[PDB]
């Protein structure tokens, strides 16, 4: 292809080799000297008090140094919530009191000298409770409903427009509790020394980890160092630490020793939140041609008794189609459950699912082909924001996706397509994800050997940040990007925001592109300003940077390693970034240390778009469902690395397959326990579940969206997939399944 | 209270005296400082801990280090040659982008080496079925099929 | 885990002699034993490794008896060149179970003795009412979420389903379990009598004394075993236990089903031989609808609980379709 492999090339992952040989070290694989081992204790009841707790049989076992509970406590300060400008998704503080607000809640930690000793002794702690009546489900009596009013959509007049609508579709769509379940469990090493703490925390946002851990411990933010160069994925579950890290930190400060604390895989279900269960009552008014003149939505989602988090089902509702009258209101239902957390495309995923199933029902009510219906509702602008699209290729996504899938041969009648003992079904859905932006900084260093190192605190969670930041710098440095080393995921590195909302590739490529331009200018200037340089007097305009050397167009040349020898080490380090050049440093800290300063374009509505086409095979006797074909056409704008972009695309789609077919949280109504908490009873897609996947790139560079021209990728692949699978199952069977997942019991 | 055993790990002897409760998975990770083998579940439901014992792919989280006494263990760190060229499976995994976060990848790769030796590489669907004992939450399955199809071809020569 | 003491047995008889002592447990593959130790339902003070007992590793297929020792792995049995041709249902009950990694670890002896996947059984730190685990404490699944629990062979004390696939194929085809005591003598147990109904004593699963160890299994080699299938229905496509499953086989002699064998996995407290569906199809030519309607006879002994009603619909259909798949071979 092209030798430097700059931005836009499709190259192998720069971190790929250390990952395939097992060299890359994740959080707990680091080696402090003589570390202890903590094991967390979790409540077995949903609501009540801890009436009796006896740890003596645990303290007496082999190697047990301490057991910290509310009876033997350690101060943990209530952190500042994300919505208030803080780093905390959950404000729960363990071992500060005896109150039980949900089942599986972290109530303590047992510290021992070996992991085996800590596991055994934790099982010897005896806990009795005084239970109070628990609110298990969002629909239970006495559950408080808090409306999220600032997120209400009041657009046009929906009540008037719905009353006059010729065709009305009114149905409820639900999604169950879902769990990110990254293959790396939440675990950390907390090392407290001399008024400072270093924590090895798997993180998508290391500045966020630094803020919340400092608040927990009651120390200055600068006193915390977070080391997270490699993460085993969070899919939204590791932007900010959770309380097992709080227990690990205070224990390490009390014992003045390093403590390795791993949540067990079952404990990761209640040690943090997944996607909360949602419910949406969605009404579509439309004229008989299929054109929708009104949408009314009333939705809700679960949240704990402590924190208010919304999984908002209105995120896509007014964005996707041309509808001038939209009323949507979402409320949270406070119940006894762990504080919810992000999961891939928060609020966008359940919003698109209900909307894109409702379109399919509207299409079968009017006997319009579902694709044809999406075109009759096409929105030439954003009707929610009343703004023109920056770029939207959705039409080309429909067409290129339909072509590759063979959608033109679809027989509309459900159950019409069959092969052998399998009912065939075909379904489709629109998808989207918004473009967010945040400033960020980076540093580039020329080593004494003539090599480049790129430094940024941004995270590579498997997204490819290691690779695209090396491609960006290579464009201006005259070397191949595979020779450029990138250091990431550490609070000692230059400022970077969250990896969340699928914004970080654009934010960091912009920051490195500026730093690399500044590095080019520095090197050429050094070659011309350093009197010992063979280029000592020559103009910079006639210099080029090529193949690890600076060469004058007159033919003389200087190698990068030779320039390093002639230059002062401090001049070989260049800083750049997208913050305003005049912004004071304290505000640059604050911006990347919270989530509320992200921006979107004014005057343009900038989003990624997609068209999802699915073929399912339903067994006529058993009701089991298999995904035979997946064809997706996606507009992500400019692709920084087309190969890593496809991996993101198909990654999100596979997660959407688990969402539709299998993934469900199972809660026992008596005790409010999640009894399927394990990878055996909580099913995620297995290699045999996924067929060959076709992805088509319809996107074009959008510079009204991001400085570097890309749009959202990481979360785009999941959006709308579950609806398309449900639409396909209906087409095979004739049964609308509006609650997820679609399991065999719901088919027959 | 303790037991003694010797283990062949990637061609080198490793005498150990340990708590008998220590799994092979945690003997590699916590003791021998070989962290390439991963713990994603510890109950045998995922496969991030997949290693080779006497040439066969197993789950090291359900194997006691005691059961590995006098056995040949091959972890992810031992697939490179003595000079350390990548195994064909390791190189095809990078070229085909068969991983993203990398956490399931060592178990994915060790399971694919044994999958090939077992003769289960005959077709795309056969690979899918006999690789299904390794969960990937990143969704790299389609590229895992590519990497294994290509590596099985190279190895047949 | 509990701080067990590790002991290695050098003979089957010394393993039986050590097993008999007060809560000791055999360790073979570990894929059940070690998992349930981490769950907290197993706390043996003495763990007896039996791998490295070479006497139990024999395997051969014959014209009369398929014979394998208890330490034969699932993979070795399934990969034997005659397994797929001579015993498709046995072969299908193998590769459709667990994962290749687990099948390489899993011995045939431990496979039969695997334990229910009941979620309340496997979390004793949370739920203390399990009669199988903890006699007299109740059953947490009766009023809980029983989606995984039994529609056949259930009692008030335990509704747990026996998850294993292999035993289902063996029970259909009349395998025999051979066990041995510390003095070296041998008991031969027909496999349908080897697995016990829970009744009031769900803690007694198998007909095995603390005295005894499983040393070998044998299956009658029959044309009914030659024409057979194991059909497994599950939520995802691999690496999961059956929502319902049936091992089925028959010999076609004079264009007619004879020696019809049918057993139901995943729906019952123990692998369930459907004898009346068999009798209804004996002396009958293989045909679509007569197989389907005869299979529905299982619905006269079936009892649905709150959340498992889908298993009632699946049971006759996995019986029928397993038979249909068998009649396509030779
Ligand atoms: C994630 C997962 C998925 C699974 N899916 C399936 C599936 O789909 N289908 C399926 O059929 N199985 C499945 N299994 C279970 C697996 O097949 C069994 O765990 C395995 O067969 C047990 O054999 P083992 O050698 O590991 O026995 P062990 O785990 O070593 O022992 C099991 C029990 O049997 C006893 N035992 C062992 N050997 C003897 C002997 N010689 N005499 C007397 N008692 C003995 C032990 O004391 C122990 O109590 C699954 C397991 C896991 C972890
Ligand atoms: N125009 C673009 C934009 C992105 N990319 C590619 O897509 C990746 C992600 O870009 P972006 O959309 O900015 O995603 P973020 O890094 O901001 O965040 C990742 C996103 O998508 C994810 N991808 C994940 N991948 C892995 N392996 N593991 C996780 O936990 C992941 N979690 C997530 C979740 S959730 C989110 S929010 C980049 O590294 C790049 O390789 C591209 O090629 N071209
Ligand atoms: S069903 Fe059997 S195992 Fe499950 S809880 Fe009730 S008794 Fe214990
Ligand atoms: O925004 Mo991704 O972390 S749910
Ligand atoms: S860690 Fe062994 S299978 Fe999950
Ligand atoms: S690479 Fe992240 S889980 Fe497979």
């Amino acid at each position: 292809g092209s030798p430097i492999e700059g931005l836009g090339a499709a190259r192998s992952r720069g971190d790929g080799r250390v990952k395939v040989i097992g060299e890359a070290r994740y959080a707990i694989e680091h080696q402090p000297e003589n570390p202890l081992y903590g094991v967390v204790l979790q409540s077995t009841v949903a609501s009540g008090r801890i009436s009796r707790l006896s740890a003596e049989k645990a303290l007496q076992a082999d190697g047990v140094l301490a057991v910290y509970t509310h009876l033997n406590p350690l101060k943990i300060n209530k952190p500042t919530a994300i919505a208030d400008g803080g780093a905390a998704q959950s404000t729960y503080t363990p071992i500060q009191d005896d109150v039980i607000i949900h089942n599986g809640q972290n109530i303590g930690i047992v510290i021992a000298e070996t992991f085996e000793q800590a596991t055994w002794a934790a099982s010897l702690v005896e806990i009795e409770y005084e239970t109070t009546p628990a609110r298990v489900f969002a629909t239970d009596e006495g559950v408080e409903a808090k409306p999220m009013s600032a997120q209400d959509i009041d657009l046009g007049d929906a009540a008037t427009a719905m009353h006059s609508a010729e065709v009305r579709i009114n149905q409820r769509y639900t999604t169950p509790r879902e769990y990110n379940m990254p293959m790396e469990p939440h675990a950390c090493i907390a090392h407290w020394h001399e008024g400072q703490i270093t924590v090895w925390e798997p993180s998508q946002w290391v500045a966020g980890a630094q803020v919340e851990i400092a608040e927990w411990l009651g120390i200055e933010t600068e006193k915390v160092r977070i080391i997270s160069p490699y993460v085993g994925g969070g899919f939204g579950s590791k932007p900010v630490p959770y309380t097992h890290v709080a227990l690990a930190s205070v224990a390490s400060r009390a014992l003045n020793r390093p403590v390795k604390v791993s949540l067990t895989r079952p404990q990761t279900f209640t040690g943090l939140g997944g996607r909360p269960a949602t419910s949406q009552q969605l009404e579509l008014g439309a004229s008989r041609d299929g054109k929708i003149e009104a949408i009314i939505q009333r939705s809700f989602s679960e949240t704990s008794l402590i924190d208010v988090f919304a999984e908002n089902c209105s995120k896509v509702t007014a964005r996707m189609y041309a509808v001038s009258n939209v009323s949507a209101q979402h409320q949270v239902r406070l119940i006894n459950t762990v504080t919810p957390g992000w999961m891939r495309a928060p609020g966008e995923n359940p919003s698109a699912f209900g909307l894109e199933v409702a379109m399919d029902e509207l299409a079968y009510a009017l006997d319009i082909d579902p694709l044809e219906l999406r075109l009759r509702n096409w929105a030439d602008k954003d009707y929610q924001l009343d703004l023109p699209w920056s770029t939207r290729r959705l039409k080309e996504a429909y067409q290129k996706g339909a072509e590759a899938f063979g959608w033109d041969k679809r027989i509309m009648t459900p159950r019409s397509m069959r092969e052998g003992r399998e009912l065939i079904g075909w379904g489709m859905a629109s998808g989207t994800y918004p473009v967010n932006r945040l400033p960020a900084e980076a540093k580039i260093i020329l080593t004494p050997q003539g090599r480049f190192v790129v430094q940024c605190a941004g995270a590579d969670i498997g997204t490819g940040t290691y690779t695209i930041l090396a491609q960006t710098a290579a464009d201006h440095l005259g070397v191949g990007s595979e020779t450029i080393e990138v250091e990431l995921g550490d609070t000692a590195l230059p400022r970077a925001g969250v990896a969340g909302g699928s914004q970080l590739a654009g934010n960091l490529t912009a920051a490195v592109n500026d730093t690399a331009k500044k590095m080019r200018e520095r090197l050429l200037a050094l070659a011309s300003e350093l009197p010992a340089s063979p280029l000592s007097g020559l103009p910079v305009s006639q210099f080029t940077l090529q193949d690890g050397a600076i060469q004058h167009s007159g033919g003389s040349g200087l190698s990068l390693a030779q320039l390093a020898t002639l230059a002062p080490p401090d001049s070989l380090s260049v800083k750049g970034g997208t913050f305003p050049d005049d912004m004071p440093q304290s505000e640059r800290d604050k911006i990347v240390r919270n989530l509320n300063d992200m921006s979107r374009p004014e005057a343009f509505s900038a989003h990624s778009w997609s068209a999802q086409f699915v073929e399912v095979r339903v067994d006529e006797d058993f009701g089991t469902i298999r995904v035979k074909r997946m064809v997706a056409a996606l507009d992500s704008g400019r692709l920084y690395n087309p190969k890593l972009a496809r991996s993101q695309w198909i990654g999100g789609m596979i997660m959407g397959v688990g969402q539709a077919l299998m993934e469900e949280g199972i809660v026992d109504p008596r005790n409010g326990r999640v009894i399927n908490n394990n990878l055996a009873d909580y099913l995620v897609p297995v290699n045999g579940d996924i067929p060959s996947i076709t992805t088509i790139n319809v996107g074009e560079p959008d510079f009204e969206a991001t400085t570097m021209g890309g749009k959202a990728v990481g979360e785009l692949g999941i959006v709308g997939v579950a609806a398309a699978i449900s639409n396909a199952v209906f087409h095979a069977t004739g049964k609308r399944v509006r609650g997820l997942p679609i399991t065999l019991d719901k088919i027959i | 209270e303790r037991i003694s055993l010797t283990m062949q790990v990637n061609g080198q002897p490793y005498p150990m005296e340990i708590d008998p409760r220590v799994t092979l998975l945690d003997a590699l990770r916590e003791h021998l400082n070989l962290t390439g083998t991963k713990k994603g579940c510890d109950q045998g439901q995922c496969g991030a801990c997949t290693v080779l014992v006497n040439g066969q792919r197993v789950l090291s989280c359900l194997t006691l280090a005691a059961q590995a006494d006098g056995a040949e263990v091959t972890s992810i760190e031992g697939l490179q040659s003595a000079s350390g060229e990548l195994h064909p499976v390791q190189r095809c995994f990078v070229e085909n982008d068969a991983f993203q976060c990398g956490y399931c990848t060592p178990g994915q790769i060790m399971s694919a080496v044994a999958c090939i030796k077992e003769g289960h590489a005959g077709s795309d669907d056969e690979i899918r079925e006999y690789m299904s004992g390794n969960l990937c939450r990143c969704g790299a399955y389609p590229h895992i099929i590519d990497a294994i199809k290509q590596a099985a071809a190279e190895m047949a020569k | 885990m509990n701080p067990f003491h590790w002991k290695v047995a050098q003979s089957a008889s010394e393993a039986a002699a050590l097993k008999q002592q007060s809560g000791s447990q055999i360790l073979a593959g570990g894929t059940t034993q070690l998992d349930l130790m981490k769950c907290g339902v197993f706390n043996p003070p003495q763990l007896i490794g039996i791998n490295g007992l070479s006497e139990l590793r024999s395997l051969s297929f014959d014209n009369d008896k398929i014979s394998a020792g208890a330490l034969i792995t699932m993979s070795q049995l399934a990969d034997h060149p005659d397994c797929q041709q001579h015993a498709p249902a046995i072969y299908g009950s193998l590769w459709q179970a667990a994962s290749p990694q687990i099948r390489n670890m899993a011995t045939l002896g431990g496979n039969l003795r695997q334990r229910t996947r009941c979620a309340y059984y496997r979390d004793p730190a949370t739920f203390s009412a399990c009669n199988k685990r903890n006699p007299g404490s109740g059953c947490a699944a009766r009023q809980g979420v029983n989606s995984n629990h039994a529609i056949l062979g259930a009692s008030d004390s335990c509704i747990a389903v026996y998850p294993g696939d292999l035993a289902v194929a063996l029970v259909a085809f009349d395998a025999v379990v051979i066990v041995q005591n510390p003095q070296g003598e041998t008991r031969r147990i027909a496999i349908d009598d080897f697995f016990l109904l829970p009744g009031e004593t769900p803690d007694q699963e198998h007909d095995l004394r603390d005295d005894e160890i499983i040393v070998a299994i044998e299956v009658p080699q029959t044309a009914s075993l030659q024409r057979s299938h194991y059909l497994k229905v599950r939520d995802r496509s691999s690496y999961e236990f059956a929502a319902a499953s049936a091992a089925a086989g028959f010999t076609l002699e004079n264009g007619v089903m004879r020696q019809v064998h049918i057993a139901l996995g995943g729906v019952a407290t123990k692998p369930w031989r459907a004898t009346r569906v068999e009798q209804a199809l004996e002396g009958q030519p293989f045909n679509e609808e007569t197989v389907f309607q005869a299979a529905e006879l299982i619905n006269q002994e079936t009892q649905a609980l709150e959340h498992n009603a889908y298993k009632v619909k699946l049971a006759p259909r996995v019986i029928a379709r397993a038979l249909m798949a068998a009649g396509e071979i030779a």
